[PDB]
C-alpha cells in the first residue's frame, strides 16, 4: 500500500535539475571570464571545448539509456491494470512532466535570456561560446530528453495514452526539439543575414515560432485530467 | 475504486491541481519568456530603449499573444479567470530573475539600467473584462483597448524620473540616455535603439497617445488570431501514425 | 577579444588607427584613463560593409568594468551616432572611468552599421581597489545631484513588487477553491454558470476600479514629483571635422606582395619615390592592428601592445636615405608570429584576397610621413 | 541527410575547379577563370549570388552553418509539402 | 577588373579588352557597361571575321600549385564520371523494384489492407546497405578529393 | 499653415530660406505674382529625413486659388 504521490521522486525530480543549473552557473561565473573571452586560446579550449565534447557524450549515453530502458519495461499487458495501480501511474506521469517543466524553465528562460545578456556585452567571435555551449548544447537537450522520456511513460504505462499518439503530447514534446536544429539559421541568422546584436531579428522567428508549439501542453494537459479521472476518482469526486 | 473515500478524491485532487498549476505555471514561462523576448527584448533590458513610439505601440501588441490563447483555454474549460495573469506574473519572474542574477550577478549592469517593464495592470484589464463580459468578443476589443492603452501610463511612475534632463559635456542628455551613454554595451551600439528621432510629419504633443491607440488597435486583432489559435492547441487528438 | 576570428582582409581593408596613447596603465577605481589617436577610413570600402554613414565610436570590454566618461571625435563630443566619410583621417579620445577591479583588455572600436565591429588595438589595463567605492555622480538641470549606481532602484523595486503583490492576490483569491479537475467536470456537465457567483462579480469589477485608479493616480503622482521631463535624445550627428593632413611627399607603388601559406610572413616589392621632405627611410608597416618595425630607422615609445608590436618585424632590402627623387625598388619583408597568432594567414580562407595598410617615413630631422597601399596578396605554396 | 549531404556529395566535382591561380596579378579560381573567359553577355559578374565575406564571418564555418540552417529549412519545407502533396493526391470529383 | 567595379557620375574613365578568337564567322562585337540597378549600356559595335577551325582553340592556365592545364575540358572527365556514377546508382534504386509489379496489384494490395506484405526483410536489408553504402562513399570521395587537391581557395 | 505643428529642431535644421521678395501685395484676377529668393540646405541635415536627392518645388496654399505659371530653380525651369 504505497502512498499514490511518491514525494521522493517528485524531490528528486526538482532539486537535481536546481542543483546541477546551480553548479552550472558557478561555472559560468568562475570560468567564463579568464577563458571563455577568448575563442583562439588554450584556457578556452581545455575550459570550453572539453566540455562541449562531454556534454554532448554525456546526454547522447543518458537519452540512449533512458528511452531504451523506458520502451523495454512497457506495460505489455495493461489490461489487468487496477485502478489504484494506474492512479499511481498517473502521478508518476505527473511527476514526469513537473520535471519537464523545470527543465523547459531553465532552458527557454533561464539560459536563453543569459545568452542575450553575453551577447550584449561582449563581440561574438565563435558558435561554440560558453553561453551558446551551455544554452544550445546543454540545456535544450536536457530538456527534450526529459520531454521523449515523459512521452514515452505515459505511452508505455497509461492506458489513456496507450491507445495511440498524443497529437497535444507530440506537439508539446516535438515542438521544442525543433528549436535545436533551429539554432543553424540562428547562426546562419548572425553570420550572414543580420550584421548587428539586435534580440528582436527575424533570424530568431524560428525560436519564436516553436515556442509557441509549447502551448500544446494545454490539451495535453487535459488529456492527463481525463487519465486522472476516467479510473474512477471523478464520480468519487463528483459526489 | 482508484480511491477509498471522498476525502481521499478531494486531497488527491488538491495534489493534482497544485502539481498541474506548477507544470502550467512554469512551461507558460519557459515559451512566454522566450516568445516575448525574441520579439521585444531590447526595449525590455535596456531603459534608453525605452522611447514613446518602438516601445509603447511594440510591447502590447507582441506580449498580447499568450494570454489570448491561455484565456481561451481556462475560460472555456475551468471558468478560470487569471489566464492573462498568470501569463504576466511567470514573464516577470523569468525577466526579474534574469536581471538579478545574469544582467547584475554576471555583468554588474546597474538594476536601475536593466530593468523589465510593467504588465500587470493590462492582465488585470484583460481578465476583469473577460470574467464580468463573458464573450471573446467583446473581451477581445475592450479588453485589448485597455491592454494597450494602460501600457505606458502603468509604467510612467518608473521611467519619470530617469527623464530628468541634465547638461552633460554641453549637450542636452536624459538620465536614461547618460545610463545608456557611460555603461558600455559592446555588443549593443547605439544606432541600433530603435526609439523616436522625430519626423517632419510628427505633430503637437501627440507621439505617446498616437503610439498607445495604434498598439491597442493591433492588440485586438492579435488577441483575435490568438485566440483561435489556442483554441487550435487546446485540442484533444489521438494520432494512429 | 573578437577580432582573431574576424575575416583577415576584412580587417585589413576598414579602418586603420595609427598614433594611439593610453594616459596610465594601473589605475585606481574611480580614476579616468584618456585613450587618444587617430583612425583613417579605407578607400576601398569592401562591398559587404555598408558605407560609414552611421558610425558609433565604442569602447571592447567585457562589460561595465570601465564606464565611458566621455568621447571625442575630432574634438566633439559624440555620444550618439556619427557619420564618416571614406578615405578621412579623425582624431579620437575616449576617457573612462575605472568601476571593477582586475585586469581589463581594452579596445577602442566602431561600430558600424551594416556592417558589424570594427576592433582596434587591445590594451591591458589593470584596475586596483574595490568595486563598493565606485560612484557616478551627476548634476541635473533641476538642481539635483544623484549617484547613477543606485538612482531611482527602490522606486522600481517597490511598483514591481506592488504589481506583482497584485496579480499573485488575483490568482490566489481564485486559488483557494478546488481548481482544474472539479471545475472541468462541471464545466463539461453543464454546470460551468455554478463555478462564478455574485460576489467573484463584484471582487472582479473592484479589482479592475483599483487597478484604473492605482495607475491614474500613480501617473498623477508621478508627473506632480517630476514636473520636467524630456523625450530620450537620439539622432545621427553630421558634420564631423576631419583633420586636414600633409600628403604623402612620398610616393609608393607595390609591384606584387606574397605570403607563403604554411608561413608566418609577408613579402612584397615596392616602388618608392621621394617627391623632396629629405633623404626619407621606410621605419613601420601597419597592416591589421600589428606594426613591423624596421629598429634602425624608428622605435615604439607608446606602450603599444607588445603582442602586436614586431620591433625588427620590418626587412627592407635597401633601407638606405631615398634621396629626394630617387625611385628605389626594394623587398620588403613583415615578419612577425602575430601574423599567425592574430591569424592574418587565415586570408587564404578569404574569398577576397588583397591588403591594404600604412606605411611610415621618416627623415633625418624625425619628420614622419605616412603612405596608404594597397594591392592584392597571392599566396606562394611552393 | 538531405541538407548535409549536398556539399560533400558535390565537393569530388567542384574540388579541381578551386585550385588558385595567378591571373594577372590577382589571385583567382579556376572556376571564377571560367566565368571570367566565357563571357555571358546577359548575366553580369555583380548578379552572381555568392559569399563575400562579412565582418561577422567567423573562422572557417561557412560550409557547416549553410548546411545545418539548409537542413532545418528543409525540415520544414518537407513538413508542408508533405500535405501539399497529400491534398493533390485527392480523388474529388465535381458537378459544376 | 575582372569583378564589379564602382563608377563616378561625370568622370572620364579609359577603359581596354583584350579578346581572344575561338569560333570562326563574322561577329558583331560590342563594348558595354552593366549597371546593376539599371540594366545593359551597349556601345559602337564592330564586325569582326574569325577565320580557322574551332577545334584549334586552346585555353592554357597555369596554377599556382604548378600545374597547366587546357580550361576547354579541364575536369570534364572527372564531372562525366561521378554524375554517371551516381545516376547509375539511381537507377539501380529504382529498378530493384521495379522487377516486381509496380502500381495496379500494389494499390490493391495496400486497399485490402496487405501493405505489410509488400515489404520484406530483405527489401529492408537491402534499403539499409544502400544507405550505408551512399553515407559511406559520399565521406571516401569527399576525403580522396581533399587528398588529390589539398589547397583550395 | 500647418508648420507651427512641426518640430522646432526639424524647422531650424532643414532649408534655410533667405533674400526673398513678392513683386506684388495685391492681384487682379489673370495677374502674376513673382516670388524670388535663396534657400540653403543645412550640412546637418536629420536623419531622419532623406537626403534631397528627390525634392520638388512647391507652393503652399489652400489649394488652385493660384496656378503656379514657372518655377526655376537656378534660372532652369
Ligand atoms: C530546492 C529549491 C527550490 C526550488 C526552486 C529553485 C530555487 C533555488 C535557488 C538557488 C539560490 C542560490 C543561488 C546562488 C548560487 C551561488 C553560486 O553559484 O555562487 C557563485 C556564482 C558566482 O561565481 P563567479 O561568477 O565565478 O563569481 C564571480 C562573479 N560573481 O554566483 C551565482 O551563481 C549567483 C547568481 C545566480 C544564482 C541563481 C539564482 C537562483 C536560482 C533560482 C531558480 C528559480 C526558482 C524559482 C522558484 C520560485
Ligand atoms: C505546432 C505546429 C503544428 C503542426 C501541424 C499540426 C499537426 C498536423 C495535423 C494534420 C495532419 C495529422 C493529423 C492530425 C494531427 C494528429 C496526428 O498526427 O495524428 C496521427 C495521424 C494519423 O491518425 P489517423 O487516425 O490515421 O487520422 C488522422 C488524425 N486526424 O497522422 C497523420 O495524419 C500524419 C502525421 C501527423 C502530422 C505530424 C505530427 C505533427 C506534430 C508537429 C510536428 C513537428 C513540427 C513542429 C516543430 C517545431
Ligand atoms: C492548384 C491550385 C488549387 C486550386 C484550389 C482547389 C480547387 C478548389 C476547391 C474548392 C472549391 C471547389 C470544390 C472542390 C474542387 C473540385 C471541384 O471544383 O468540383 C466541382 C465543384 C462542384 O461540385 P459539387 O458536387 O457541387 O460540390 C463541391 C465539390 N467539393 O465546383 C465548385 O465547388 C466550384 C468550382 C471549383 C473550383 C474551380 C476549379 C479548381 C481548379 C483550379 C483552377 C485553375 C487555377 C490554377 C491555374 C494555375
Ligand atoms: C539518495 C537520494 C534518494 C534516493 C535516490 C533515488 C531517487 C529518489 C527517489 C525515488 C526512489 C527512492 C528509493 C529508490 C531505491 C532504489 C532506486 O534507486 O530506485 C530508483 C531506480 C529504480 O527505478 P524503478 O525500477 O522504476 O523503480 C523505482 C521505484 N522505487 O533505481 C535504478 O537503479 C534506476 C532504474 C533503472 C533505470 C535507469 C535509467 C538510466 C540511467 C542512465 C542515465 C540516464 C540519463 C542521465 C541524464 C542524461
Ligand atoms: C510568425 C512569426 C512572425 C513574427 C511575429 C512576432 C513579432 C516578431 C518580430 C517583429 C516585432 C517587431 C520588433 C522587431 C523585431 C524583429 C527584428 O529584428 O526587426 C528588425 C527591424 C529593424 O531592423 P531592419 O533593418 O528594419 O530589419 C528588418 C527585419 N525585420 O525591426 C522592425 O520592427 C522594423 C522592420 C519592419 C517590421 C515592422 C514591425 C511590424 C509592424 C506591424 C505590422 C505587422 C503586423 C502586426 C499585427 C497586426
Ligand atoms: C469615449 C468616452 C468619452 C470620453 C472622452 C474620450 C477621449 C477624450 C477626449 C475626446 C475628445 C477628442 C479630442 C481629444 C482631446 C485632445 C487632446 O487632449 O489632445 C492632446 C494631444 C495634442 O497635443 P498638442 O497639440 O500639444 O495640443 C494642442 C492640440 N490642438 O493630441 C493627442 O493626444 C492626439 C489624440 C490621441 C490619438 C487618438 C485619436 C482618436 C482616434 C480614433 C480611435 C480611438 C477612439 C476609440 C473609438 C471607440
Ligand atoms: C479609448 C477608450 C476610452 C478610455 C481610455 C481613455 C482614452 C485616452 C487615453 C488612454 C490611453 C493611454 C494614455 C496615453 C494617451 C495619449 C496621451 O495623452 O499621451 C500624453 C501623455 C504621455 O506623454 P509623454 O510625452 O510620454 O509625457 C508624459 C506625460 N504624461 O499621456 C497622458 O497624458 C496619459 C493620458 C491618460 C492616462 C490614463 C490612462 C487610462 C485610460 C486607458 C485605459 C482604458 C481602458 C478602459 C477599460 C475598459
Ligand atoms: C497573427 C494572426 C493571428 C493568428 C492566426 C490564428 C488566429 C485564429 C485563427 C486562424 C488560424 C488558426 C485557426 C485554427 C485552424 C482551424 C482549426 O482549428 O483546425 C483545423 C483542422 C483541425 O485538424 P483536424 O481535426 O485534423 O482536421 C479536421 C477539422 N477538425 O486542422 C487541420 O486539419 C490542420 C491545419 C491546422 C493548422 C492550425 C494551426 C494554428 C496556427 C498555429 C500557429 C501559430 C499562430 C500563427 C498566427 C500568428
Ligand atoms: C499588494 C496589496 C494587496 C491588496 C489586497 C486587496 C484585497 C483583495 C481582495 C479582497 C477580497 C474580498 C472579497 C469579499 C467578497 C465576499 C462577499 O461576496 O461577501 C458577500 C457580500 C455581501 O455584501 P452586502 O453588504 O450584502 O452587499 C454589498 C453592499 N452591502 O457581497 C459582496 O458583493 C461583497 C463585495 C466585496 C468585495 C471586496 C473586494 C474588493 C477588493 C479590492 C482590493 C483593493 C486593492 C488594494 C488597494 C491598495
Ligand atoms: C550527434 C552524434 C555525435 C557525433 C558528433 C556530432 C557532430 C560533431 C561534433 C560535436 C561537437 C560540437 C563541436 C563541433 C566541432 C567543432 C569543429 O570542428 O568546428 C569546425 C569549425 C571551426 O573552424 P575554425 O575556427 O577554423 O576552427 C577552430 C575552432 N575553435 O566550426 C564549424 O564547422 C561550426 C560548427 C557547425 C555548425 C553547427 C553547429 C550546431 C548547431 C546545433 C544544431 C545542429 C545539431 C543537431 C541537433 C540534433
Ligand atoms: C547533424 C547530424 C549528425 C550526422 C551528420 C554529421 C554532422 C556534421 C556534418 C555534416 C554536414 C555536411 C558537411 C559540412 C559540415 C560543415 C563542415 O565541416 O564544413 C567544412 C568542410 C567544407 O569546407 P570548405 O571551405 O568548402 O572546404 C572543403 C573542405 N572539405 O566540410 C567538411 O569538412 C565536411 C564535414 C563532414 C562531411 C561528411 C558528411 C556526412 C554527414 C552528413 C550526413 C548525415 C545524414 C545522416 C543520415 C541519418
Ligand atoms: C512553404 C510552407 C509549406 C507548404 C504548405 C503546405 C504544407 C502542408 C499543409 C499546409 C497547406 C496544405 C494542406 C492542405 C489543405 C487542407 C486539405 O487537405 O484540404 C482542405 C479542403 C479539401 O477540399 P474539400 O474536400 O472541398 O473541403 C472539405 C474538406 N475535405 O480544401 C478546401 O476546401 C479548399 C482549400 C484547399 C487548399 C489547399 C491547397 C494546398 C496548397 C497547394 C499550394 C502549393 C503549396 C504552397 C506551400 C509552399
Ligand atoms: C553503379 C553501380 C551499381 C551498383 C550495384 C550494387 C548492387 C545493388 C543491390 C544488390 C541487391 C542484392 C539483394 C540481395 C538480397 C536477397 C535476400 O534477401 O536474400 C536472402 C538473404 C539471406 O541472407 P542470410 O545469409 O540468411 O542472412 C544474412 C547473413 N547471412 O537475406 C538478406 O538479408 C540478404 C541481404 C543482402 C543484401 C545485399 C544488398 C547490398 C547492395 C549494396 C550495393 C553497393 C553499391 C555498389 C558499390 C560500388
Ligand atoms: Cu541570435
Ligand atoms: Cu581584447
Ligand atoms: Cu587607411
Ligand atoms: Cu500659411
Ligand atoms: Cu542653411
Amino acid at each position: 500500500e504505497a502512498p499514490l504521490l511518491d514525494k521522493k521522486w517528485l524531490t528528486f525530480a526538482l532539486a537535481i535539475y536546481t542543483v546541477f543549473y546551480l553548479w552550472v552557473r558557478w561555472y559560468e561565473g568562475v570560468y567564463g571570464w579568464s577563458a571563455g573571452l577568448d575563442s583562439f586560446a588554450p584556457e578556452f579550449e581545455t575550459y570550453w571545448m572539453n566540455f562541449l565534447y562531454t556534454e554532448i557524450v554525456l546526454e547522447i549515453v543518458t537519452a540512449s539509456i533512458l528511452w531504451g530502458y523506458l520502451w523495454k519495461t512497457r506495460d505489455r499487458n495493461l489490461a489487468a491494470l487496477t485502478p489504484r495501480e494506474e492512479l499511481r501511474r498517473n502521478f508518476t506521469h505527473l511527476v514526469w512532466l513537473v520535471a519537464y517543466a523545470w527543465a523547459i524553465y531553465w532552458g527557454a528562460s533561464y539560459f536563453t535570456e543569459q545568452d542575450g545578456t553575453w551577447h550584449q556585452t561582449i563581440v561574438r567571435d565563435t558558435d561554440f561560446t560558453p553561453s551558446h555551449i551551455i544554452e544550445f548544447y546543454l540545456s535544450y537537450p536536457i530538456y527534450i530528453i526529459t520531454g521523449f522520456a515523459a512521452f514515452i511513460y505515459a505511452k508505455t504505462r497509461l492506458p489513456f495514452f496507450a491507445k495511440g499518439i498524443s497529437l497535444p503530447y507530440l506537439v508539446l514534446v516535438v515542438g521544442p526539439f525543433m528549436i535545436l536544429p533551429n539554432v543553424g539559421l540562428n547562426e546562419w541568422g548572425h553570420t550572414f543575414w543580420f550584421m548587428e546584436e539586435l534580440f528582436v531579428a527575424p533570424l530568431h522567428y524560428g525560436f519564436v515560432i516553436f515556442g509557441w508549439l509549447a502551448l500544446a501542453v494545454m490539451g495535453t494537459l487535459t488529456q492527463t485530467f481525463y487519465s486522472f479521472a476516467q479510473g474512477g476518482l471523478g464520480q468519487s469526486l463528483c459526489e | 475504486s482508484a480511491v477509498r473515500s471522498h476525502a481521499e478524491a478531494v486531497q488527491v485532487s488538491r495534489t493534482i491541481d497544485w502539481m498541474a498549476l506548477f507544470v502550467v505555471f512554469f512551461v507558460i514561462v519557459g515559451s512566454y519568456h522566450i516568445h516575448a523576448m525574441l520579439t521585444m527584448g531590447d526595449w525590455d533590458f535596456w531603459s534608453d530603449w525605452k522611447d514613446r513610439r518602438l516601445w509603447v505601440t511594440v510591447t502590447p501588441i507582441v506580449l498580447v499573444t499568450f494570454p489570448a490563447a491561455v484565456q481561451s483555454y481556462l475560460w472555456e474549460r475551468y471558468r478560470l479567470p487569471w489566464g492573462a495573469t498568470v501569463c504576466v506574473l511567470g514573464l516577470l519572474l523569468g525577466e526579474w530573475i534574469n536581471r538579478y542574477f545574469n544582467f547584475w550577478g554576471w555583468t554588474y549592469f546597474p538594476i536601475n539600467f536593466v530593468f523589465p517593464a510593467s504588465l500587470v495592470p493590462g492582465a488585470i484589464i484583460l481578465d476583469t473584462v473577460l470574467m464580468l463580459s463573458g464573450s471573446y468578443l467583446f473581451t477581445a476589443i475592450v479588453g485589448a483597448m485597455g491592454w494597450g492603452l494602460i501600457f505606458y501610463p502603468g509604467n510612467w511612475p518608473i521611467i519619470a524620473p530617469l527623464h530628468v534632463p541634465v547638461e552633460y559635456n554641453g549637450m542636452l542628455m536624459s538620465i536614461a540616455d547618460i545610463q545608456g551613454y557611460n555603461y558600455v554595451r559592446t555588443g549593443t551600439p547605439e544606432y541600433i535603439r530603435m526609439v523616436e528621432k522625430g519626423t517632419l510629419r510628427t505633430f503637437g504633443k501627440d507621439v505617446a497617445p498616437v503610439s498607445a491607440f495604434f498598439s491597442a488597435f493591433m492588440s485586438i486583432l492579435i488577441y483575435f488570431m490568438w485566440h483561435f489559435i489556442g483554441r487550435w492547441f487546446s485540442n484533444e487528438r489521438f494520432l494512429q501514425s | 577579444h573578437g577580432e582573431k576570428s574576424q575575416a583577415a582582409f576584412m580587417r585589413m581593408r576598414t579602418i586603420h588607427w595609427y598614433d594611439l596613447s593610453w594616459s596610465k596603465e594601473k589605475v585606481k577605481i574611480n580614476e579616468t584613463v584618456e585613450i587618444k589617436g587617430k583612425f583613417h577610413v579605407f578607400e576601398g570600402w569592401p562591398e559587404t560593409v555598408d558605407e560609414p554613414d552611421v558610425a558609433f565610436l565604442n569602447v571592447g570590454m567585457p562589460g561595465p568594468v570601465f564606464i565611458r566618461k566621455e568621447s571625442y571625435i575630432g574634438g566633439q563630443l559624440v555620444p550618439r551616432s556619427v557619420r564618416l566619410e571614406i578615405g578621412k583621417t579623425y582624431d579620437f579620445r575616449v576617457v573612462l572611468k575605472a568601476r571593477r577591479p582586475g585586469d581589463w583588455h581594452v579596445h577602442t572600436m566602431m561600430n558600424v552599421q551594416g556592417g558589424g565591429p570594427i576592433i582596434g588595438p587591445g590594451k591591458w589595463i589593470t584596475v586596483e581597489g574595490s568595486m563598493s567605492e565606485f560612484r557616478n555622480p551627476v548634476t541635473t538641470l533641476t538642481g539635483q545631484t544623484v549617484d547613477l549606481e543606485n538612482y531611482n532602484e527602490g522606486n522600481t523595486y517597490f511598483w514591481h513588487a506592488f504589481w506583482f503583490a497584485i496579480g499573485v492576490a488575483w490568482i490566489g483569491y481564485w486559488s483557494r477553491r478546488p481548481i482544474f479537475i472539479p471545475r472541468l467536470l462541471m464545466v463539461d456537465a453543464g454546470r460551468a454558470d455554478e463555478l462564478v457567483s455574485a460576489t467573484d462579480r463584484k471582487v472582479a469589477m473592484g479589482f479592475l476600479a483599483a487597478t484604473i485608479l492605482i495607475v491614474v493616480m500613480a501617473m498623477s503622482s508621478a508627473n506632480s514629483k517630476y514636473p520636467i521631463t524630456i523625450p530620450l535624445q537620439a539622432g545621427t550627428m553630421r558634420g564631423m571635422k576631419p583633420l586636414e593632413l600633409p600628403a604623402p611627399t612620398v610616393s609608393v607603388k607595390v609591384e606584387d606582395a606574397t605570403y607563403r601559406v604554411p608561413g608566418r610572413a609577408m613579402r612584397m616589392k615596392l616602388t618608392i619615390t621621394n617627391h623632396g621632405n629629405s633623404p626619407i627611410r621606410l621605419g613601420e608597416f601597419y597592416t591589421a592592428s600589428v606594426r613591423f618595425l624596421d629598429s634602425d630607422v624608428y622605435k615604439d615609445t607608446t606602450g603599444y601592445p607588445e603582442d602586436l608590436l614586431a620591433e625588427d618585424g620590418l626587412s627592407v632590402s635597401d633601407n638606405s636615405p631615398l634621396a629626394p627623387g630617387e625611385t628605389r625598388t626594394v623587398d620588403v619583408t613583415a615578419s612577425d608570429a602575430a601574423w599567425e597568432v592574430y591569424r592574418l594567414s587565415d586570408i587564404i580562407y578569404d574569398p577576397d584576397s588583397r591588403f591594404a595598410g600604412l606605411l611610415f617615413f621618416f627623415d633625418a630631422t624625425g619628420n614622419r610621413q605616412v603612405v596608404q597601399i594597397d594591392a592584392p596578396l597571392i599566396p606562394s605554396f611552393m
